[PDB]
């Protein structure tokens, strides 16, 4: 079970982290999406080669930071990879930005 | 070309095939010998998976 924040909180113009922590980190990279409520679930970070928007490794986790949170991104946000074996893909939570 | 000769071949127990073998090793040495020698890359060395994802 992907381990994700499913809520967190940042004020008219600080910076934030989400933390998806697990066992899978230490091997494949880390792949995000933005679901507003209803929404598409739109990508933000991909691996195009071995802005506002990041995510950072570290070790059984990899922290998304993000970075100029004006109120459109309020949304419900979803940590994606890869589990060792290369065969089947899942998703973590579901973190509302406030 | 020969015609009427029926000399006895030997592919295998030739002299030459032997003599190949040597020359491979010369050219090295005396390509090998007046260049840098590296006994101190015996220094330990620390080593780590690479930058990647």
């Amino acid at each position: 079970e992907l381990t994700q924040p499913p809520s967190v909180s940042v004020s008219p113009g600080q910076t934030a982290r989400i933390t998806c922590s697990g066992a899978p980190l230490t091997s494949r990279f880390t792949y995000w999406y933005r679901q507003k409520p209803g929404q598409a679930p739109v990508l933000i970070i991909s691996r195009s080669s071995q802005g506002r928007f990041s995510a950072s490794w570290s070790g059984t986790t990899v922290t998304l930071t993000i970075r100029g949170v004006q109120a459109d991104d309020e949304a419900d946000y979803y940590c994606q990879s890869s589990d060792t074996s290369d065969s089947y893909k899942m998703f973590g939570g579901g973190t509302k930005l406030t | 070309h020969l015609e009427n000769v029926t000399e006895e071949f030997n592919m295998w127990k030739n002299n030459m095939v032997e003599q190949m073998h040597t020359d491979i090793i010369s050219l090295w040495d005396q390509s090998l010998k007046p260049c840098v020698k590296l006994t101190p890359l015996c220094v330990t060395l620390q080593c780590t998976n690479v930058t990647n994802n």
